[PDB]
RNA sequence: AUAUACCGCCAUCUUCAGCAAACCCUGAUGAAGGCUACAAAGUAAGCGCAAGUACCCACGUAAAGACGUUAGGUCAAGGUGUAGCCC
């Protein structure tokens, strides 16, 4: 009798808004221009499924369209939010060391889960050999960086896939997003493009968490009184 | 290879107690003896008698308690006391097992001459340490 | 003498022999076999050839409120009740004589199409008791090891569905059978297709394919038709829940290429639905036994092109020579249209 | 004499359910294909050969013209032909008797 | 009589370090394969090694030493399957 109201005064009702987050107020075209994620890598790198996403190549250095990454990003965040709005374990994957340590921070900051580490075979799809038989996966897995270290497809992305994890992930012009739940073009070398996303995601989270928080307080001294 | 006392492996689902579960050499250093009496040490006599004893002791509760005991037994002499220690199953009703207890003290006092008691206890199950 | 006797569990481990060089390679075959029989089995704890009657042991301790005294069964009363126990041993003995039979396969000495039963229920209290399992392909191989030399594992290819369009397939491999069989079937259930059935009884269009170097060619079916199919894809619909559908296969008859392949077919076939939103026009079904009605099966969601379909006097589509010469009477063939069983 | 009421009680409930009579029969044959013609009969001389027909197997099913609901089983739901034996495994006499009672 | 039916107790490589399961992933779900530490699919457990223990130490020496190999040895330690003898 109550529960049905409860899941959609708070459940459902997020999922009526086309942006009930408002995570298109955190970027827009040109914060996104100056933290450089336009760059991409060179002509001869590119991916063939990052072509549609590929604004031009300027003097043989590709460029990525930032009108499209920003349509996209808005997909990716606001998934996220939505994710994090319903208590999904978020969990942020990359390899790329000169970021380790901050995506780690990030994650250990907005209450989520990171693995910048080696990834052992079978996390993901011999997770409760390795972690025991009552282990939750996450719900949604954000790759700041989409390929290992040897320029190949990180295995969490096809491991991911086969588990049904829905995955957001930076895809830079030598990266494959067809596996790719909510892929964001953008550059994933740049510091600046790297903190940025950080940011982005983070505030994202933590924001959805607090909306959260604030529904269910309200839901509940109304229901008492 | 050495064969003596050893439960050998298996596929990891014959359960073996912890007496089962030692080789010899183990014996004296992680399990102790089944059987204490002086007549093994230095100087002492009637090992012999001591030790015919016990492999008739060992034989007739095993036929006296069939399908009932759940480890070796643990054989102690005091004096001219001589004590059974055996950990039994839950199975047989507890009339049968006073019945056996009155009955094997007694035919076993007048056969070795000695007053005998036999110290029973229960378990639900065989004690499992590990699966070899 | 009492002190060379030994345990019955001594005593059966040497009688048996089943551990040995004989056991080893199976150097030594078993047509005659020493069978292990528990001789305590039927024994009452108290009970004697003398025919005693101890009171607490096996006889009541206190009868009309009194405890019993020792007695002993008279030489006729106690004839009857070793007579009885002969009895109850051959009984015993009979009751584990009968066993119950299981339906064969595909042939008497043939693994192919038995039932496994239901895939294990998992760790997390998940069940799949509405999961049928059909073994396709049981295989001897065989491995040349560096030391071991010619060593005999087991390849088992299954298939696994719920007969409501969700099936599976997996490879078992193991030394013994059937460990091979349950790895194999607990495996398939975690790697399930979904496939779209018309009308829950047939395919929704003819479905041409070859994988590696078989083909298989299947045919959309009215009700009634039947599964007149390779054995293997009869008993594949079955799980998958098609009970209507023609199939013919060629090239290679290799079992694995042809469940990977049958399963990379019906997973890939148009519905009416998807075909009327691709195309943003009814899908309109015209039925013989319904005359000249029109029954519209699906219509788009979103809007309705107002331009007909280009009519293309002649289509450029390819056909099958067998599929031809068949509707002109040309194709003769004494294994065709044969009688068989219901399917 | 009301051969229709065998298949209203629980005996037959218990024995066929709710599928044909002849579902779970199985002709014993040589290699894949089996012989176009179903045995003659199962019934020689009052004797039952050892895997007698869904029909010839249980004593208590009357091919008659009366017990429609049998008759059924023996008719394609979809197209209204009957069987033909090979289809079922009713040997040759029991599939006369049942076109003539469906007739 | 049969160690070429076995238990029991052992020799041997072993003055070895490997063996057998439960899963996971790659190869189009072919026979097969599964490691890179600035790491790229392997892993939670068992047995052996190791550790520990005995002897005078943490050294050494003992002991230990899996699975498998030689139908290796032993029916004459004892027991025992099968076959045979019972003036
Ligand atoms: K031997
Ligand atoms: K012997
Ligand atoms: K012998
Ligand atoms: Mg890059
Ligand atoms: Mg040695
Ligand atoms: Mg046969
Ligand atoms: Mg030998
Ligand atoms: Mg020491
Ligand atoms: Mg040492
Ligand atoms: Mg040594
Ligand atoms: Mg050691
Ligand atoms: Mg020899
Ligand atoms: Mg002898
Ligand atoms: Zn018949």
């Amino acid at each position: 009798e109550d529960s049905t109201d409860f899941n959609d005064k708070i459940l459902n009702e997020p999922l009526k808004h086309s942006d009930f987050f408002n995570v298109k107020e955190l970027f827009s075209v040109r914060s996104l221009f100056d933290a450089r994620v336009h760059l991409g890598h060179k002509a001869g790198c590119r991916h063939r499924f990052m072509e549609p996403y590929i604004f031009g190549s300027r003097l043989d250095h590709d460029i990525i369209d930032l009108e499209q990454t920003a349509t996209h990003l808005q997909l990716a965040l606001n998934f996220t939010a939505h994710m994090a709005y319903r208590k999904g374990i978020i969990l942020f994957i990359s390899r790329n060391r000169q970021f380790s340590y901050l995506i780690e921070n990030m994650a250990r900051d907005c209450g989520e889960y990171a693995h910048t580490r080696y990834f052992r075979g079978g996390m993901l799809t011999n997770a409760r050999l390795l972690f025991g038989p009552t282990v939750r996966l996450p719900d949604l897995i954000i790759f700041l960086h989409t390929l290992n270290n040897i320029f190949e497809p990180h295995v969490a992305v096809r491991d991911a896939a086969k588990m049904n994890i829905p995955t957001v992930g930076i895809v830079d012009t030598n990266c494959n997003p067809c596996l790719i739940t909510y892929p964001v073009p953008g550059n994933d070398d740049s510091p600046l493009a790297v903190h940025l996303y950080c940011r982005l995601f983070q505030t994202a989270i933590t924001r959805a968490k607090e909306k959260r928080q604030q529904v269910e307080a309200l839901y509940r001294l109304q229901g008492q009184k | 290879k050495n064969r003596a006392a050893r439960v050998r492996v298996s596929k990891g689902d014959k359960p073996v107690t912890y007496e089962e579960a030692h080789a010899p050499h183990y014996i004296a250093h992680r399990k102790g003896w089944l059987s204490l009496h002086t007549g093994n040490l230095d100087g002492e006599d009637h090992a012999a008698e001591r030790t015919v004893e016990d492999v008739f002791l060992r034989k007739f509760m095993w036929g006296t308690f069939p399908g009932c005991l759940a480890d070796q037994l643990v054989l102690k002499r005091r004096g001219n006391q001589l004590e059974i220690c055996a950990v039994v199953l839950r199975q047989l009703s507890p009339h049968k097992y006073y019945f056996l207890v009155g009955y094997s003290e007694t035919l076993l006092s007048y056969f070795y001459k000695c007053p005998v008691r036999l110290h029973l206890q229960t378990v639900p199950s065989k004690v499992v340490y590990k699966y070899l | 003498s009492f002190f060379t006797k030994l345990t019955a569990d001594e005593l059966w481990k040497g009688a048996l022999a089943e551990t040995g060089a004989g056991a080893k390679k199976g150097r030594g075959k078993r047509t005659k076999k020493k069978k292990r029989k528990d001789l305590n089995r039927g024994q009452i704890i108290g009970e004697g050839r003398y025919g005693f009657l101890w009171p607490g042991l096996n006889v009541p301790l206190m009868k009309n409120g009194a405890v019993q005294t020792i007695a002993q069964r008279s030489k006729e009363e106690q004839e009857k009740v070793e007579a009885d126990m002969i009895q109850q041993r051959e009984e015993w003995d009979r009751k584990k004589k009968m066993k119950v039979k299981r339906e064969r396969g595909w042939s008497g000495n043939s693994w192919g199409g038995i039932s496994l039963g239901p895939p294990d229920p998992g760790p997390c209290g998940e069940t799949y008791e509405d999961f049928d399992t059909r073994i396709l392909e049981v295989r001897n191989v065989f491995t040349m090891t560096a030391k071991e030399g010619r060593k005999k594992s087991i390849r088992v290819l299954v298939a696994v569905g719920n007969g409501k369009g969700a099936a599976g397939f997996s490879i078992g491999k193991a030394t013994d059978r059937m460990d091979a069989f349950r790895k194999a079937k607990n495996r398939a259930v975690h790697h399930l297709h979904y496939i779209e059935r018309y009308e829950d009884h047939t395919i929704f269009h003819d479905i041409s394919l070859r994988f590696k170097r078989t083909h298989i060619k299947m045919k959309k079916q009215p009700k009634g038709y039947g599964l007149r199919c390779h054995r293997a894809i009869i008993t594949i619909c079955r799980l998958i829940g098609i009970k209507d559908m023609y199939a013919k296969v060629s090239g290679s008859i290799n079992m694995l290429s042809l469940t990977q392949g049958l399963f990379r077919g019906l997973s890939r076939q148009e519905t009416h639905q998807q075909l009327a939103d691709k195309k943003g026009l009814h899908v309109v079904e015209i039925r013989e036994e319904c005359g000249p009605l029109p029954i519209v099966v699906a219509s788009p969601r979103g809007p309705l092109r107002k331009d007909p379909e280009p009519e293309d006097e002649v289509p450029d589509v390819k056909l099958d020579w067998e599929d031809v010469k068949t509707a002109q009477g040309m194709k003769r063939s004494v294994w065709s249209n044969l009688k068989r069983a219901a399917t | 004499d009301e051969p229709w009421k065998y298949l209203e009680s629980e005996e037959y409930q218990e024995r066929y359910g709710s599928r044909p009579v002849w579902a779970d029969y199985r002709r014993n044959h040589k290699g894949g294909v089996p012989p176009q013609r179903t045995r003659k009969t199962c019934i020689r001389r009052n004797k039952v050969v050892g895997n007698p027909c869904p029909i010839c197997r249980d004593h208590k099913l009357h091919v008659d013209f009366r017990n429609v609901k049998l008759l059924e089983q023996f008719v394609c739901a979809h197209t209204g032909i009957i069987f033909y034996a090979p289809y079922t495994g009713v040997c040759v006499k029991q599939h006369k008797r049942l076109t003539q009672a469906i007739q």
